[PDB]
DNA sequence: GTCTGATCTCGGAA
DNA sequence: TTCCGAGATCAGACGAGAT
């Protein structure tokens, strides 16, 4: 199947995981919150 | 490339007779291949081995 | 004669499988050990028995059956306190050459022992007078593999008297 | 250091067996190693390594120690298996130095390792008496007297007190009445006195026959006060000096003490870091002498006057043409003497640099020669393994004919000439190695 | 270093020729003829 | 084309040589001892055996090897003329 | 008795690897075969009638091993 | 190009060809069409056993220039290869015993298998029961072509004809198209119909058409060739 | 072919003798000609080994024989080697036992050697 | 013609 | 006081196959 805001998809992803680099290019880090129902507590966060 | 250094490392796995899944030098990779010991090859829609509603019918 | 434990890999070929092993291994091992000296060992003759028999393994290649075979084989190797019994098949003037009957005419005794009427003079005399009895004295085997004979014997004759023949 | 593990080979497979040597000499190829480890990977039975340390703890060999994880780890010193090649030499210093009684003292002291006084004496009065007159018996007090007059001076010295470890086992050391206390030789007060032979025989072959016996005398009465880790010989008066001279001299107080003063200052050096610097480069120039002629011996002394001034004189300070010069001095580099270039300061240029100067280093010389002399007596003993095997068959018949008996003659003419030389390279061993212990620090 | 490897995985069994040990080579066959452990003769 | 004929040498022959047998006369005496003490040595107890030969012989039979004044008077004294450490 | 009672198709390759190769060097055929002269034809004949004079020697990794017969064995 | 990456590994191999693909649905998924010059060259050392012995003799009278034939025989003991062309063939047929080697031509039944040179994965390669057409093109049904990521645009692709017994085992049992129609990445069948045979099987399965006993003995008849022929 | 164990020898004349006998009468039922192509040593040594064995009278010698001489032998002290010799050199007269027999010093005795010529001779 | 971890030199600190 | 972090420079590699 390697044959066939911004994050990386393609085989430069999968390339980027297998070698397991110390730094990678888009590195992002999701994160849920305590109180998830108002844009001003989050903006606080 | 990719193809190239991906099976220049997992090539030597196989899983042996007491179902667990070795390195050559005999190191443990895996207990059971997968968690079931299945083959995803024979394996059926939804990583499942049976869709029990197509059986039941059929 | 002695025996000699053996471990040999005997390789059975797929077209004697309807015989049973331990014969047909025994056939093998016949071929194999025969009428060949074996270094520090002796001369082999034939087949004991065949003491263990493992299992039969069939190999990636050959798809022959390879037995590894425990065995038992008679040997001759004298243990230097033997007084055999031969023949004179020669005489030369440095040594007379005695032979086992039909065994082996490769044991060649030095003549330096017997009573002070000793030479052979080139005209087939055998001793100078006052079967034939042997004592086989020393082992003595060469291996032949040399670049890209071999049980001799040294056989001598003491004061035996010799009562029957002189 | 391959060479040196090549005489450890040979030397106790000549003098007590092979198992003997084979458990000893991967001892010295592993070191600090257990009973069991030791029988595995020399893929020797357990009960054969147990008798063949046991010949080795006996003839002080092999020492052993356990500190963490309470199991014994034998250890063999190397430089201690090599004095049995200065052993017939350990032996005739005592005859110099005390009378046939002491010499046959320090020789079953070196031939049986660890001896108590109750046995030592009791078997030189067998050997002593039953080589002098029967009804004439010598008596075994004077070799009481002879025995202590040893260790006044110092000569034999006594084991270290046993660990008696629980692995150790104390009935098996002793070959089978009193216990006693063991001791070896103090071969240590040899090398003292053999570098005393040297010394004296250094400057009586080159100052005068006077200035030599009151160097002896010097270092006669230093003796006890100083040890071998000494860096130079206690200091001493000019009025002892005059006490302690021999009877045979008759020299007055002021000419000696002019020769005192002359011996004092002079290019040699009593500075015992001097006396071994100065005699090891004498023993470097006697080898340049043995090989490479007087002409390349002429140029070998004068990198020892000057450090680092070379190529650009030496075709000048010698006056031997550029040819015939620099065919010396590329054999000097090629065979380790000349050492090399170290002043080259221009960067990474082979063809463009400040000049390269040669200079002789005087320790990588020493330690080359060592090392060659080490490799030397492995092809002496050798060749006497070589010739031993064939002509058994006529040293029984004695116990023949012409060329039977001339086979031998040739052969005991060579093993003569062998068994010579070993002992000839074996005192530029000493005159060496004892150079090398006076350099290194923290040993 | 004095590496002493064995020879397995796929990549040096196939450089060596030797059948490998992964997929078809792992386990071995044996013949099914008539054989035993037989007794020995009186000596 | 030069060297290119044969094994450069042989052998190389030093024109200068070894001097002797150098101590030519006192080595007599450490010579012979060189040799006494290696028939002792050899002949002492303090060797081992070849029994790897006597489990290679399995001909073992009878009548052969295979098969088969101090004058002095007593005293004591233990000096301490040596060291006292280790 | 512990690995699984079906013939891997690993296994199955090489017993018919086998006995193709022994059955084409004369070996006595177990089928009374029927103008087959593919020897490879011969051996799946053998292994449906369950006739293979074959052992299967599975070693677990350890170095234990455990032997089955191809007549002991559940074919697909 | 160094001896580890290209010598070892990746080496050069005998008793393989290269032509030009062209399709042909009149033979079953398992069954390649080799083409005649091809079959007389590549060669099977099939050793004679009491089976075959017959079946040689026949064939090893046709010789390298009839297609069921032979260009070599060995004898039991190394001989050199008889290049079958020169002697009487007659008198190597007569004279053909047991035990010694026929490496007859690339009959039908044989296995052979492919290889499309881009091997992305495990079903690049497959076997291939092997039956002599008359043309020099490969020529496969072309439900397996999707495995082998293969059209008819002027690709090539590789037939390798495995020598040994044991190796003519593994590639049938293991790598036939019998066994491998199923991709081992999910599962899903790879071999399945493309192109023509999906809107043939639409437009026919289509609830509009409607067959008289003309076309509908026609249509069902067309499926009684080969392995079918034998069926009520 | 490594050879584990080098000796154990207790193969009496008669023991070779009797298998040799067994074996050539039993080769010959299976005799080859497929193999003649290969080997035929073993037919020769075999064959010829018969008759030296032959030679010495194992012509009517019995198996019981063998433990009967053995029980008396275990008297006598004499080696195992020795009996050996005892039983396959099988003394005609005294004069081999009295001279050519092994180990005559001391344990001949002028004794047990008159009674062996009585054992040796049953 | 970059993409790469390794391995060398500087520097500010408890 | 030394030692570990952060500044430079250096590596080997960069798909099959085909004519
Ligand atoms: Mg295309």
């Amino acid at each position: 199947p390697g044959t066939q805001m911004n994050i990386t998809l393609g085989v430069p992803r999968i390339k980027e995981i297998i070698n397991a680099s110390k730094a990678i290019s888009t590195p992002i880090i999701t994160a849920q919150l305590d109180k998830d129902d108002d844009a001003d507590y989050a903006r606080l966060v | 490339y990719m193809q190239r250094r991906l099976v220049k490392s997992l090539e030597d796995l196989c899983s042996q007779y007491d179902l667990t899944v070795r390195s050559s030098t005999g190191d443990i990779i895996q207990f059971i291949y997968g968690g079931d010991g299945l083959d995803p090859a024979a394996m059926e829609g939804k990583d499942e081995p049976l869709e029990f509603k197509r059986v039941l019918d059929n | 004669f002695v025996l000699v434990e053996m471990v040999d890999t005997v390789r059975i070929p797929p077209w004697q499988f309807e015989r049973k092993l331990n014969d047909s291994i025994a056939e093998e091992l016949n071929k194999k050990l025969a009428n060949k000296v074996v270094y520090n060992v002796g001369l082999c003759i034939c087949l004991f028995d065949i003491t263990k028999l493992e299992d039969a393994y069939v190999f990636p290649g050959d798809g022959a059956s390879h037995t590894k075979v425990h065995f038992r084989c008679v040997v001759f190797h004298p243990f230097l306190d033997e007084i055999l019994i031969g023949k004179i098949k020669g005489c030369s003037p440095e040594g007379v050459h005695v032979s086992l009957g039909f065994f082996d005419d490769i044991l060649i005794p030095p003549e330096s022992l017997q009573q002070p009427a000793k030479f052979d003079e080139a005209e087939q005399v055998w001793v100078w007078e006052y079967g034939e009895e042997i004592r086989f004295r020393v082992v003595d085997e060469s291996f032949v593999d040399t670049s890209p004979y071999t049980l001799v014997g040294s056989i001598s004759e003491p004061g035996l008297g010799l009562l029957s023949w002189w | 250091t391959q060479a040196e593990i090549k005489l450890c080979s040979l030397l106790l497979q000549e003098h007590f067996g092979e198992i003997v040597e084979k458990i000893g000499v991967h001892l010295i190829r592993t070191g600090s190693q257990p009973l069991r480890v030791i029988a595995h990977d020399t893929g020797t039975s357990l009960d054969q390594v147990k008798k063949a340390l046991c010949v080795l703890v006996q003839h002080n060999l092999v020492s052993y120690q356990v500190h963490k994880r309470g199991v014994v780890e034998y250890e063999a010193q190397c430089s201690r298996v090599l004095r049995m090649l200065r052993y017939p030499r350990y032996i005739y210093t005592t005859k110099t130095l005390y009378s046939d009684t002491g010499e046959l003292i320090v020789e079953e002291l070196l031939l049986n390792g660890k001896l108590t006084m109750s046995a030592v004496v009791k078997k030189v009065a067998d050997r002593l008496t039953e080589t002098m007159e029967d009804g004439k018996t010598m008596d075994y007090a004077e070799v009481s007297n002879t025995f202590v007059r040893l260790a006044d001076t110092h000569f034999v010295q006594r084991c270290p007190s046993v660990p008696t470890t629980e692995n150790s086992d104390p009935g098996p050391p002793p070959p089978a009445p009193d216990d006693g206390i063991y001791w070896q030789a103090n071969l240590d007060r040899f090398h003292q006195h053999f570098r005393d032979q040297a010394i004296v025989s250094a400057v009586a072959n080159r100052m005068d026959q006077t200035s030599s016996e009151i160097v002896r005398t010097m270092l006669r009465m230093s003796e006890i006060t100083t040890s071998s880790s000494a860096p130079f010989t206690q200091p001493l008066s000019s009025n002892e000096i005059f006490r302690s001279l021999p009877v045979g001299y008759n020299i007055s107080k002021q000419v000696l003490d002019q020769y005192l003063t002359l011996l004092a200052d002079d290019p040699l050096e009593i500075n015992l870091h001097k006396a071994l610097a100065s005699l090891a480069t004498a023993t470097l120039e006697s080898v340049v002498q043995e090989r490479f002629g007087s002409r390349c011996a002429r140029i070998f002394r004068l990198v020892l006057q000057k450090k680092h001034i070379e190529q650009k004189q030496v075709e000048d300070f010698a006056m031997i043409p550029a040819k015939e010069a620099k065919d010396m001095l590329y054999k000097m580099l090629s065979e380790n003497f000349m050492s090399l270039q170290e002043i080259p300061k221009t960067p990474d240029h082979a063809p463009s640099r400040t000049f390269y100067l040669y200079t002789v280093n005087i320790l990588s010389a020493a330690r080359m020669l060592l090392h060659r002399c080490y490799k030397s007596i492995a092809n002496l003993i050798e060749r006497r393994q070589f010739e031993t095997k064939e002509n058994k068959r006529l040293l029984e018949k004695s116990q023949i004919t012409a060329p039977e008996r001339q086979q031998l003659e040739t052969l005991k003419r060579n093993v003569n000439k062998l068994d010579a030389s070993e002992i000839q390279v074996d005192e530029t061993i000493f005159l060496l190695e004892s150079y090398i212990e006076c350099t290194m620090k923290r040993q | 270093f004095g590496q002493k490897d064995s020879v397995c995985g796929v990549s040096e069994c196939i450089i060596m020729g030797i059948p490998m040990n992964i997929g078809t080579g792992l386990f071995k066959l044996l013949h099914k003829a008539d054989r035993d452990p037989n007794p020995p003769k009186r000596p | 084309f030069s060297k290119g004929e044969k094994l450069p040498d042989v052998v190389l022959k030093p024109p200068p040589l070894f001097p002797d047998t150098d101590y030519k006369p006192v080595p007599l005496k450490t010579g012979e001892g060189e040799e006494y003490m290696l028939a002792l040595k050899q002949e002492l107890r303090e060797t081992m055996k070849r029994m790897p030969y006597f489990i290679e012989t399995p001909e073992e039979r009878q009548d052969i090897e295979r098969y088969s004044d101090w004058r002095r008077l007593p005293r004591e004294m233990m000096p301490r003329n040596k060291c006292k450490k280790a | 008795r512990i690995t699984t009672p079906y013939m891997t198709k690993y296994e199955r390759a090489r017993v018919l690897g086998t006995r193709a190769l022994q059955i084409a060097m004369c070996a006595p055929v177990m089928v009374e075969l029927e103008g087959e002269t593919d020897p490879l034809l011969i051996a799946m004949k053998e292994l449906k009638a369950r006739k293979i004079p074959i052992i299967i020697r599975r070693y677990l990794p350890d170095g234990s091993y455990e032997d089955w017969g191809v007549d002991e064995l559940i074919i697909t | 190009q160094g001896r580890f990456r290209g010598n070892l590994s990746g080496k050069r191999v005998d008793f393989s060809g290269r032509t030009v693909i062209s399709p042909d649905p009149n033979l079953r998924i398992d069954e390649v069409a080799v083409p005649v010059h091809v079959a007389k060259i590549l060669t099977f050392p099939e050793k004679v056993n009491k089976a075959n012995i017959n079946f040689l003799r026949k064939l090893v009278q046709n010789g390298p220039e009839v297609h069921p034939g032979a260009n070599f025989i060995q004898q039991r003991h190394t001989q050199m290869k008889r290049f079958l062309k020169y002697g009487n063939r007659e008198k190597m047929a007569q004279e053909l015993k047991y035990g010694d080697i026929v490496e007859r031509h690339l009959i039908d039944g044989d296995v052979v298998l492919f290889n499309r040179q881009p091997s992305l994965h495990k079903l690049s390669i497959m076997a291939h029961l092997a039956r002599v057409k008359p043309h020099r093109t490969f020529r496969f049904n072309e439900c397996v072509c999707t495995p082998y990521n293969a059209d008819f645009d002027g690709d090539e692709m590789n037939l390798h004809l495995p020598q040994t017994e044991e190796a003519k085992a593994e590639a049938l049992v293991l790598m036939g198209t019998k066994a491998n129609l199923v991709t081992p990445r999910n599962g899903e069948p790879l071999i399945a119909a493309i192109q023509d045979f999906l809107t043939g099987a639409y437009l026919l399965t289509l609830k509009d058409t409607f067959f008289d006993r003309a076309k509908a003995c026609q249509i069902i008849a067309s499926i009684l060739v080969g392995k079918d022929e034998k069926i009520k | 072919m490594e050879v584990k164990d080098a000796n154990s020898a207790l193969l009496s004349n008669y023991e070779v003798f009797q298998l040799l006998t067994d074996l050539k009468e039993q080769r010959k039922e299976s005799g080859k000609n497929k193999h003649s192509s290969g080997q035929q040593n073993l037919n020769t040594i075999t064959y010829e080994t018969l008759k030296y064995i032959s030679k010495t009278p194992c012509r009517h010698q019995s198996p019981e024989i063998v433990r009967e001489f053995l029980t008396a032998l275990k008297s006598h002290k004499l080696t195992k080697a020795e009996k050996l010799q005892l039983l396959n050199h099988r003394p005609v007269t005294a004069v081999e036992i009295q001279l050519m027999v092994e180990e005559s010093e001391e344990r001949l005795t002028e004794e047990q050697i008159e009674a062996l010529l009585h054992t040796v001779t049953s």
